[PDB]
RNA sequence: AAUGCCCCGUUA
RNA sequence: CCGGCCGGGAACUCAAAGGAGACUGCCAGUGAUAAACUGGAGGAAGGUGGGGAUGACGUCAAGUCAUCAUGGCCCUUACGACCAGGGCUACACACGUGCUACAAUGGCGCAUACAAAGAGAAGCGACCUCGCGAGAGCAAGCGGACCUCAUAAAGUGCGUCGUAGUCCGGAUUGGAGUCUGCAACUCGACUCCAUGAAGUCGGAAUCGCUAGUAAUCGUGGAUCAGAAUGCCACGGUGAAUAC
């Protein structure tokens, strides 16, 4: 089997990317597990917005890293090179892992 | 900050990357519990001889845009002010004003 | 034929499974007297079975996660009430009047910048 | 100073991010630095071109930079030399294969940064800030912006006591969040110091 | 407050006997959120007082609260060119709470060994019309009677 | 109960009774009791004389009041005679470990002395 | 205190200078700035002028100071009294 | 039906 | 192998992702046939359901030329640059903000139960061994719903202490050490042994808080080679009162 881990800061982008992945999988190979959504990372930051002195004035930002996992259990010869040829949008990190 | 301080930090990091290996193995042979007393003595002496700026503990994290030493954020390499301005301008991907 | 219910509290989550039996209790593979070593927790988890006198007619295999003892007790009470709904569908008005179906949304408030806690301000002084 | 940045507060709902790429903590900093240097060099080089917005996306070890500008004929110069030189130099800067795209933005009188740069050029060539602001607002409302505000501040007219003036026309709601508020700013370096200018352009509410 | 009157929040009765009064008493006695410790203390002291004075815990507690219960408190009015300490009647919830508060305060002040013992001694003294609780009750009654010239 | 040249609380438990000695804390006292083979909660009053003799032998194996007095005094004197930073601090009455002194040094500086 | 296994720390230049001085038998103030170096038995009978900011204060090394550092004997903050 | 009170340097 | 272990099951918690829902919607009354208010039927939530972000015209010539940018002025063999050491930590004293306490709702020893939220590659660093301990040697797994950080504490049951400046308090100090770092004297943190100040609830005066709030109990992170009782976040128990 092969696991594909997608991650991105854009929810709609990651969702459409994993949709394209599962589509090409069901097209070329068969028996793709599914796009299971994993817990998202929320990396927070607090920043003093004043230049010199304001210890109570603070902006509070956070990066939301959404994560998705899909699994293919019946990998054919064409599926691998197909998903390798597939170049996806910018802002999505994809990791392949056999096993 | 000052161009002098920025160039100083650059020299610090350069010498650190240069003498990393030798300093690392010297620290290793020193901390080695199964090493000879005289060998460890000579190793400490050579470490002393080595430049001080070659120590990674000597370099200070500075904003890559202004050189500000305070308010540094490792995740971005910029001071808090530059981080906020870039976020507001839309340069830091994924970063947005939070609430909960 | 087990009837299922879900209860929730501050940070707790309780799965309740009820079957008509003698009226024994099992919480996380333990009895209530062993899990909730507190009379208040025991009374609150038993409340609905006294509101509607069926404490000796239904055994139940309950599990719970998250929160403390009182939070888990409230979650178990909520789940037991929900399961009683799913089972009877006639005690809804009684449990409403008793105040058991309303899921307590009194969640812990967050800490805000410039404050020592959610609402406490630091020491203020003119001088 | 209390007002929050419109782009910052709308960066998730309606307004998008300029830089759109994913990275881990190991290269986030160097990626930010490369983006800063690229934007700096572009703004420095093509300044006489009405560049509105430089966006960057680095998918799979290859940077793609889209310049939304109003004078693409100028940014390209003779067909196929300037863009190629810029691609080569930016690839050298970033250490990654570079690709360049040009986006012709119609109605340059509706871009917050183009109007700001125009006003900057005006009151650097010593044009009356009042006339500049008024003509900008008029051109915008004529081209059809549902709202526009423009403010200047600092050493207006070589005065010794600095002040801030602002002209508003139409409907520019900032407290609302779904509104399309293209906001930007710039600054002029005159003999008497620095004059800052900000521009808000309300296109219309976006019901997504 | 100025704008509106509010709704009262519910208090869960105690498991041992089901008395909302006892629940309020233990909620007054507790500190730093140690309701378990407060319940242990109050139950121990109540059982002690019961086996001491005969009748059950509820009867002992209610007779003590009745002996400590006030009826007329005093308030400041500041009407016009003169300030007045006018006496005014008390409502049931208010007088019950004041009785409980005075009782717990007297227990805290008492220099016995254990808090349960302190509370039991104070409750017995109040039932037999003794202690700083009934003392303060009589003091406020005397003050109200003195200031009775205002209505 | 007289041990190490000083009396001992008779009604207190053995552990605290031994801690009452200058130079013996809770852990050293527990070790003494273990070596002597006596419970940590046995009162000295109900104890026999042989156990007290064993305790005397153990405290003698360890250091005692006057010995500690002499050791501490001689160390501090050596310091303040060498004139090191620590000796200077000792003689001047200021903290030695390196605490702040522009405020909150009352333990060494004694009560406050108004300026007059 | 420094780690025992690491051994005592002393500057190479100070060590070489004290070696030369003890070999030459010269009784001169050995000027240095290494207030961090710990004293060694080879220094007894000598006089080290260690920097303390303004200038080098001289200290005559004895035996019972061996386990110490010259910064302990070279003060830096000059304080007499507020009034 | 009328218990506390007095004051803020100069130019701009 | 009594451990969801490992077949299996996709029901449930859970993970998101998309939707439904709460809008005075309906009922009775009041109101000027209105707005709107009162009460109740449903409902998880009823009237802004709770919290956060969002801060108009402008004031304080408020703060920041030491984040940055910048007009003018000022030095150009020094007001520029480099290096070692010291200082920014001083100390007759006064003030503000916090932590720890004065104790029995407690201290101590034993056993034991219930979380959330986050970090990790010059990193987190199991297990095992050594050392009373800080930690040291070996060292798997982990770019992490998988491994580590990481044991939650208050609480619960048992025994003791029995109101003693005490088995409360831990400051100060002496001795021996561990870690980082070239280098812990000025000037880091921590451990072990011993020592055991003041304090016995605090004058005038004054502060925060209206509910999962105060109060209390712990946990994590940014900074960071090392260095918080502060800052920012998470959760457990959980009040009184508002005529
Ligand atoms: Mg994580
Ligand atoms: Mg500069
Ligand atoms: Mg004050
Ligand atoms: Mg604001
Ligand atoms: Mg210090
Ligand atoms: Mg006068
Ligand atoms: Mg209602
Ligand atoms: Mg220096
Ligand atoms: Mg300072
Ligand atoms: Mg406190
Ligand atoms: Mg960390
Ligand atoms: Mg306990
Ligand atoms: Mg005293
Ligand atoms: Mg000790
Ligand atoms: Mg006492
Ligand atoms: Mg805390």
């Amino acid at each position: 089997r092969i696991r594909i881990r997608l991650k991105a800061f854009d929810h709609r982008l990651i969702d459409q990317a994993t949709a394209e992945i599962v589509e090409t999988a069901k097209r070329t190979g068969a028996q793709v597990r599914g796009p299971i959504p994993l817990p998202t990372r929320k990396e927070r930051f607090t920043v003093l917005i004043s230049p010199h002195v304001n210890k109570d004035a603070r902006d509070q930002y956070e990066i939301r890293t959404h994560l998705r996992l899909v699994d293919i259990v019946e990998p054919t010869e064409k599926t691998v090179d197909a998903l390798m040829r597939l170049d996806l949008a910018a802002g999505v990190d994809v990791q392949i892992s056999l096993g | 900050a000052k161009q002098s301080m920025k160039a100083r930090e650059v020299k610090r990091v350069a010498l650190a990357d240069k003498y990393f290996a030798k300093r690392a193995e010297l620290k290793a042979i020193i901390s080695d519990v199964n090493a000879s007393d005289e060998d460890r003595w000579n190793a400490v002496l050579k470490l002393q001889t080595l430049p001080r700026d070659s120590s990674p503990s000597r370099q200070r994290n500075r904003c890559r845009q202004t050189g500000r030493p305070h308010g540094f954020l490792r995740k971005f390499g910029l001071s808090r002010i530059k981080v906020r301005e870039a976020a507001m301008r839309g340069e830091i991907p994924g970063l947005k004003k939070a609430s909960w | 034929n087990q009837y299922y219910g879900t209860g929730r509290r501050k940070s707790s989550a309780a799965r309740v499974f009820i079957k008509p039996g003698n009226g024994k209790i099992v919480i996380n593979q333990r009895s209530l007297e062993q899990y909730f070593g507190r009379e208040t927790a025991r009374m609150v988890v038993r409340q609905p079975l006294e509101l509607v006198d069926m404490v000796e007619k239904l055994d139940l295999y309950i599990t719970v996660k998250g929160g403390g003892i009182s939070g888990q007790a409230g979650a178990i009470r909520h789940g037991i009430t929900r399961a009683l709904m799913e089972y009877d569908e006639s005690l809804r008005s009684e449990l409403r009047k008793a105040g058991f179906v309303t899921r307590d949304a009194r969640q812990v408030e967050r800490k805000k910048v410039g404050l020592r806690k959610a609402r406490r301000r630091p020491q203020f002084s003119k001088r | 100073g209390q007002k929050v940045h419109p782009n910052g507060i709308r960066l998730g709902i309606v307004k998008p991010w300029n830089s759109t790429w994913f990275a881990n903590t190991k290269e986030f900093a160097d990626n930010l630095d490369s983006d800063f240097k690229v934007r700096q060099y572009l703004t420095k080089e093509l300044a006489k071109a009405s560049v509105s917005r430089i966006v960057i996306e680095r998918p799979a070890k290859s940077i793609r930079v889209t310049i939304h500008t109003a004078r693409p004929g100028i940014v390209i110069g003779k067909k196929g030399e300037d863009v190629e030189k810029l691609r080569k130099v930016v690839a050298d800067i970033a250490g990654v294969p570079a690709q360049i795209n040009i986006a012709e933005v119609r109605k340059p009188e509706l871009d917050a940064k183009l109007v700001a740069d125009s006003i900057t050029s005006q009151l650097e060539r010593r044009v009356m800030f009042r006339r500049a602001m008024k003509r900008a607002v008029q051109n915008a409302m004529r081209l059809g912006a549902k709202g526009i505000k423009v403010e200047v501040s600092g050493r207006l007219g070589g005065a010794e006591i600095a002040r801030t003036e602002w002209y508003r026309e139409g409907r520019v709601p900032l407290h609302t969040l779904r509104a399309d508020i293209d906001y930007n700013t710039s600054e002029a370096h005159t003999t008497y110091g620095v004059i800052g200018v900000k521009v808000w352009i309300f296109k219309g509410e976006i019901l997504g | 407050p100025r704008r509106r009157v509010i709704g009262q929040r519910k208090i869960l009765p105690d498991p041992k006997f089901g008395s909302e009064l006892l629940a309020k008493f233990v909620n007054i006695l507790m500190v730093d959120g140690k309701k378990s410790t407060a319940e242990s203390i109050v139950y121990s002291a109540l059982e002690t007082l019961a086996q001491r004075s005969g009748k059950s815990e509820l009867e002992a507690f209610e007779v003590a609260l009745e002996n400590v219960r006030p009826t007329v408190e005093v308030k400041s009015r500041r009407v016009g060119g003169s300030t007045y300490q006018v006496p005014v009647e008390v409502r049931p919830v208010r007088r019950n709470a004041l009785a409980m508060r005075w009782i717990v305060e007297a227990a805290r002040k008492r220099g016995d060994k254990s808090m349960a013992l302190r509370l039991a001694n104070e409750l017995s003294d109040a039932a037999e019309n003794k202690g700083t609780a009934v003392k303060k009750r009589e003091d406020v009654h005397r003050m109200a009677e003195a200031n009775k010239a205002f209505a | 109960a007289r041990i190490a040249g000083i009396n001992i609380p008779d009604h207190k438990h053995a552990v605290i009774a031994l801690t009452s000695i200058y130079g013996v804390g809770k852990t050293r006292s527990k070790a003494i009791l273990a070596a002597a083979g006596i419970a940590e909660d046995v009162k000295i009053s109900e104890l026999s004389e042989g156990q007290i003799d064993t305790l005397r032998d153990e405290v003698a194996k360890f250091v005692v009041e006057g010995d500690l007095r002499r050791e501490i005094s001689m160390s501090i004197k050596r310091l303040m005679d060498l004139g090191c930073y620590r000796g200077l601090r000792h003689r001047r009455g200021l903290p030695v470990r390196g605490q702040r002194t522009k405020t909150n040094a009352r333990t060494r500086k004694g009560p406050r002395k108004p300026i007059k | 205190p420094r780690s025992l296994k690491k051994g005592p720390f002393i500057d190479l230049h100070l060590l070489k200078k004290v070696e030369k001085a003890v070999e030459s038998g010269d009784k001169k103030p050995l000027r240095t700035w290494s207030r961090r170096s710990t004293i060694f038995p080879n220094m007894i009978g000598l006089t080290i002028a260690v920097h303390n900011g303004r200038q080098h204060v001289p200290v005559f090394v004895t035996d019972e100071m061996v386990g110490h550092k010259l910064g302990e004997f070279a003060p830096t903050r000059t304080y007499r009294g507020h009034a």
